[PDB]
């Protein structure tokens, strides 16, 4: 399962 | 034993090609499993494993959903980028991402992975504290003092700690036969004569799993590292790994050369002799 | 930039008339916009797929093309590489001692 990104 | 569940993020800018291409990939260890390409004629997550090929709809749905989500982000992460390092718009940059998690062998959190690189240098990678942030520039700060404003290493902790490890010890248990496996290296000596007085050695381990080996020539005992090559760690396409270390030798001292291999799948190191 | 390093192999070992795989594997080169061709006779071959973008720990990225293949004593298989670091098109022949 992926992991939620956040943006830079 | 030891495994790892890593996930790969690539997203490179195409001006006056429209959106940028975004390339992710999911590794159980030296194992791929899942794919997402957005150049793909139906980008979605698709299974490049045949054992996580039994996971239900949800589990398609949610993960498409969550690639396109990094997708989005990472757009995103062009253009913020793009403003940091005050970039024109009509040049190529790329981003890529990895990040994953380590399982113990008493079922706990061993180590955790969060990297970023922008344009093919390190940007912001989490330290092993799994608790702050460091950049790799100056740039980069401003995601650093942003993710720790947010308590973002907090959020991504928990997944550490969370679906990481859970759908890590499930993608194990369904694919045990190929994932906690050991298959140790086929080895064998070969012989290259490079003119009449000189001859290479040619050290072979082929179809070994995981990738992890160590391959050393020994001359009376002793290492050797003049007059040596040994080639990158290479795939053989059918999901095993193979690599050989070579060794120029004078003709007539062949026999006074040993290879030796180290892998986990070998009970003991290997010492190989050249059998004509 | 990076320049790509170019690796042409057989999955098992090469032997005459028998059925086998070819591989091209390309590594440590960025950014990652790279053609890759597999050859024989200095001619592309028929049917060439290659594996998922990755990269290793330095950020760079790793490739594989790969295509069905029985070598023999006649034929000359070879990799074609073009990339931004590289003046012309790279070709690397198919040594079965390699």
């Amino acid at each position: 399962m992926r992991h939620v990104l956040e943006p830079f | 034993g030891s495994h790892s569940m890593k996930y790969f993020y690539t997203s490179v800018s195409r001006p006056g090609r429209g959106e940028p291409r975004f390339i992710s990939v999911g590794y159980v260890d030296d194992t791929q499993f899942v794919r997402f390409d957005s150049d793909a004629e139906s980008p979605r997550e698709e299974p490049r494993a045949p054992w996580v090929e039994q996971e239900g709809p949800e589990y398609w749905e949610e993960a498409t959903r969550r690639a396109k989500e990094a997708a989005q982000t990472h757009r995103e992460n062009l253009r913020t980028a793009l403003r940091y390092y005050n970039q024109s718009e009509a040049g190529s940059h790329t981003i890529q991402k990895m990040y994953g998690c380590d399982l113990g062998p008493d079922g706990r959190l061993l180590r955790g992975y969060h990297q970023s690189a922008y344009d093919g240098k390190d940007y912001i990678a989490l330290n092993g504290d799994l608790r702050s942030w460091t950049a790799a520039d100056m740039a980069a700060q401003n995601t650093q003092r942003k993710w720790e404003g947010n308590r973002y290493a907090e959020r991504f902790r928990a997944y550490l700690e969370g679906e990481c490890l859970e759908w890590l010890r499930r993608y194990l248990e369904n694919g045990k036969e190929t994932l906690q496996r050991a298959d140790p290296p086929k080895t064998h000596v070969t012989h290259h004569p490079v003119s009449d007085h000189e001859a290479t050695l040619r050290c072979w381990a082929l179809g070994f799993y995981p990738a992890e080996i160590t391959l050393t020539w020994q001359r009376d005992g002793e290492e050797q590292t003049q007059d040596t090559e040994f080639v990158e760690t290479r795939p053989g396409g059918d999901g095993t790994f193979q690599k050989w270390g070579a060794v120029v030798v004078p003709s007539g001292e062949e026999q006074r050369y040993t290879c030796h291999v180290q892998h986990e799948g070998l009970p003991e190191p290997l010492t190989l002799r050249w059998e004509p | 930039q990076r320049t790509p390093k170019i690796q042409v192999y057989s999955r098992h070992p090469p032997e005459n008339g028998k059925p086998n795989f070819l591989n091209c594997y390309v590594s440590g080169f960025h950014p990652s916009d790279i053609e890759v061709d597999l050859l024989k006779n200095g001619e592309k071959m028929g049917k060439v797929e290659h594996s998922d973008l990755s990269f290793s720990k330095d950020w760079s990225f790793y490739l594989l093309y790969y295509t069905e293949f029985t070598p023999n004593e006649k034929d000359e298989y070879a990799c074609r590489v073009n990339h931004v670091t590289l003046s012309g098109p790279r070709t690397v022949k198919w040594d079965r001692d390699m």
